[PDB]
DNA sequence: AAAAAAAAAAGGCGCGTATATAAAAGCTATGGAACGTT
DNA sequence: GATCCTCTCGAACGTTCCATAGCTTTTATATACGCGCCTTTTTTTTTT
RNA sequence: GAGGA
């Protein structure tokens, strides 16, 4: 709207383009790379997605979970071939929720 | 506080409202001085009062060196008179108080950086530069330049009672910043 | 007069600090992976430390004639780096 | 309105713990707050699994001139179950 | 002497409110210990 | 005990790992794969000291 | 080590030299820096454990 | 000027002449910009720090550098003509602790190391002698 | 031996530093122009 | 593409030339405190 | 960086 030096608007246009073009892409081959002020690249969209730890394969495939727990393991030849020996301090964190029944309530009131 | 800040000078221009003959003033005049390759303005002073009449080709006449406000006019009245004694038809008109430029002392040394810390808004100390401090007072506008000595000056002003009233204002918080 | 010190002292400091070699501007182009912070963990551990040394990117990972007596043929960092880390 | 739930009891006045406490859990080591421009809490507990006794405290001031703190805990670990040989 | 800080290069005593921060003021460090507790600490043999 | 050796970074004790790279100055000749047209290369990657 | 101020540092409380050694590592000064201990080993199948 | 704002508020002891040498100025503008800027800030929101800058560049040990903080922190008590630009009562209480030591930094030294008057140092010593009393410590 | 000369500087103000007004007369730079120039 | 987990880090150009405001021109003055630099002061020096 | 396995 403020005039137009007729080949400026090239030179603002292919920005314009490059711009949009790296922030779905920031790896189009033949390019340089939006670079952030930093040296690191942008992450562009298509970055977030890419395989192994991308938004699928990293956060929908598999992710990480609550309930759960991690050790060093050590064998014992006096625990029942499907028995586990959690130790305790574990037990005291991990829980599962019952639900209050006539069945146990009276047992439930204890553990509370 | 209760100190008066003695005008140091007092300036006035006065306008004669006419065009002199700047060589004419140079040979004819006796206490007249004035260099073309320098700058353009007739240097002219009177015993008494002991002032400089700062005068230009355009007849505007400036009265400088003496201390109070009547002075820097009764010379004005000689020196355009003078300058009728030559031969011309010079009048004296336009006569106004330009400058009064002041000092004074307090006796005490004062706490400039102490100035500077608290009334910034208002204090300026460059001991590598200035021993004095620049202590402008808004109303009236008079700027106090305050010195380590204690040496308050002031000038900036056409009004006797304006060096005056602004250090009334300006004493306690050099008290405030001082040091005995 | 009006020589930028810093540009040297800053340059040669952030280069080791990380270890990319390059420029400081150079963020992945400059080669990296020098400059490490000198695994102190066992008097033996540093020791090796500094005698270590590294190849980038033939069958660079075998272990050569050659190095006889030069590298030591059993220290080597099994991984993916096995082969390539050396130690003198 | 930070305050990070931990123990500040241990530390003086100066947000320091002096060497010889023993501390454990999540026991704030460095009282450091910020303004907002009241002040919010910014210490720094020590790892909520480890406990020990603060060793030997070293205040100094940074390069450029900031007053910056170092701690040093000690810890005596012995053989368990678990531990690697 | 109940103590506040040690100079770390001159290994003597020394006492600071929020002031300063370095200058073991013989030496002039700029390394500082925070002078070990007195609260007899516990221990258990084992 | 200490033998030197390293630097001191921001007071973090860094050291640098010798990096291995071929030699320069030096002519040496190559097989190419059947694929290729040139069935042999000779290179020397000569550089300045 | 102890004056010294440095993340994560192990020490042993009563190092032993080993009893069987190699001449090199006089060199490395290991038996004066050793980096464990003589344990009476016992090598049997004792209880599964 | 936001160069000395920046030293000053972060406690960093620099010198009008330093600063000029950094930058051209002209030096009197300079010290118009700065009280203005100085003033502005003001609107908009302790001289110790510089003996042992000069301390170092004159190559002295810390215990005549404390010698000449304590000297310096009487010289505020000590009015007789105590500072009027206290940079000449800086100069002249480090030239009175070498005098009281044995160092060859004699006056032409360090006048010509601060770019310091080689008389105004003199003309404090004058009272400096005087002043004498109050400046044992030990 | 004795006269006379040859020449460093010491100390004092150079003015000069800044600080602040207040005055328009050689010079500067800013500010404005649009028409000569391809 | 190229496993697995911790965990650390940071018409445009010239061309001419009017039109804005400044600046800088000396000169009054308080202070410190800078070189500046005169002169005599004061020596050192040379010759008789 | 670390890195165990
Ligand atoms: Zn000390």
């Amino acid at each position: 709207h403020n005039g137009a030096p007729h080949h400026a608007i090239e030179e603002a246009e292919s920005l314009l383009q490059f711009h949009v073009a790296t922030y779905m892409d920031n790896d189009i081959a033949g390019q340089p790379q939006a670079l952030q002020k930093s040296g690191r690249p942008v992450k562009s969209i298509r970055a977030r997605l890419k395989g192994k730890e991308g938004r699928i394969r990293g956060n929908l495939m598999g992710k990480r979970v609550d309930f759960s727990a991690r050790t060093v393991i050590s064998g014992d030849p006096n625990l029942e071939l499907d028995q586990v020996g959690v130790p305790k301090s574990i037990a005291k964190t991990l829980t599962y929720p019952e639900v209050v029944t006539p069945y146990n309530i009276d047992r439930l009131t204890q553990l509370v | 506080s209760g100190i008066v800040p003695t005008l140091q000078n007092i300036v006035a221009t006065v306008t004669l409202g006419c065009r002199l003959d700047l060589k004419t003033v140079a040979l004819h005049a006796r206490n007249a001085e004035y260099n073309p390759k320098r700058f353009a303005a007739v240097i002219m002073r009177i015993r008494e009062p002991k002032t400089t009449a700062l005068i230009f080709a355009s007849g505007k006449m400036v009265v400088t060196g003496a201390k109070s406000e009547d002075d820097s006019k009764l010379a004005s009245r000689k020196y355009a008179r003078i300058i009728q004694k030559i031969g011309f038809a010079a009048k004296f008109t336009d006569f106004k108080i330009q400058n009064i430029v002041g000092s004074c002392d307090v006796k005490f040394p004062i706490r400039l950086e102490g100035l500077a810390f608290s009334h910034g808004t208002f204090s300026s100390y460059e001991p590598e530069l200035f021993p004095g401090l620049i202590y402008r007072m808004v109303k009236p506008k008079i700027v106090l330049l305050i010195f380590v000595s204690g040496k308050i000056v002031l000038t900036g002003a056409k009004q006797r009672e304006e060096i005056y009233q602004a250090f009334e204002a300006i004493y306690p918080v050099l008290s405030e910043f001082r040091k005995m | 007069l009006a020589i930028n010190a810093k540009t040297i002292t800053s340059g040669l400091k952030y280069a080791l600090a990380t270890g990319n070699w390059g420029e400081q501007k150079k963020a992945m182009s400059s080669r990296a992976g020098v400059s490490q912070v000198l695994n102190r963990y066992t008097y033996s551990s540093t020791l090796s430390h500094l005698r270590r040394t590294n190849t980038p990117i033939a069958k660079p990972r075998q272990l050569h004639n050659t190095h006889w007596g030069l590298v030591c043929p059993a220290e080597t960092p099994e991984g993916q780096a096995c082969g390539l880390v050396k130690n003198l | 309105l930070r305050m990070k739930h931990g123990t500040y009891d241990k530390l003086d006045d100066d947000g320091l713990i002096a060497p010889g406490v023993r501390v454990s859990g999540e026991d704030v080591i460095i009282g450091k707050t910020t303004p907002i421009s009241s002040k919010r809490d910014a210490s720094t507990p020590l790892r909520s699994t480890e406990n020990g006794i603060v060793d030997q405290v070293l205040v100094t001031t940074n390069q450029d001139g900031l007053k910056f703190v170092k701690v040093r805990v000690r810890t005596t670990k012995i053989p368990q179950i678990g531990d690697k040989f | 002497a109940t103590l506040k800080y040690i100079c770390a290069e001159c290994s003597s005593k020394l006492s600071l409110s929020r002031t300063d921060a370095v200058r073991c003021k013989d030496c002039g460090h700029r390394i500082l210990l925070k002078a070990r507790t007195k609260r007899l600490v516990q221990f258990e043999a084992r | 005990f200490d033998m030197g050796g390293y630097f001191i970074i921001n007071g973090s004790e860094k050291v640098l790992i010798a990096q291995e790279r071929s030699a320069g100055n030096i002519v040496q000749v190559f097989k190419k794969a059947a694929p290729s047209p040139i069935s042999h290369v000779a290179e020397i990657r000569s550089a300045l000291e | 080590y102890n004056v010294r101020m440095d993340t994560m540092a192990n020490i042993l409380y009563y190092p032993q030299k080993p009893l069987g050694t190699t001449r090199a590592m006089e060199y490395l000064k290991f038996r004066e820096l050793p980096a464990g201990q003589n344990a009476i080993v016992a090598i049997a199948c004792y209880s599964g454990y | 000027a936001s160069i000395l704002i920046g030293c000053r508020r972060a406690e960093v002891a620099r010198t009008f002449k330093e600063i000029q040498s950094l930058i051209h100025v002209k030096t009197k503008e300079f010290g118009k910009t700065l009280n203005i800027m100085k003033n502005i800030l003001r609107g908009k929101s302790q001289n110790l720090t510089y003996i042992p800058r000069f301390c170092s560049h004159l190559g002295l040990p810390m215990q005549v550098t404390t010698s000449a903080e304590y000297t310096a922190k009487k010289c505020k008590e000590i009015k007789e003509i105590a500072g009027k630009s206290p940079i000449t009562i800086a100069v002249v209480s480090i030239y009175l602790n070498i005098l009281l030591f044995q160092i060859p930094i004699t006056a032409a030294k360090v006048g010509q190391t601060l770019q310091v008057t080689e008389g105004t140092i003199k003309s404090g010593y004058k009272i400096l002698y005087e002043h004498r009393d109050k400046l044992v410590d030990p």
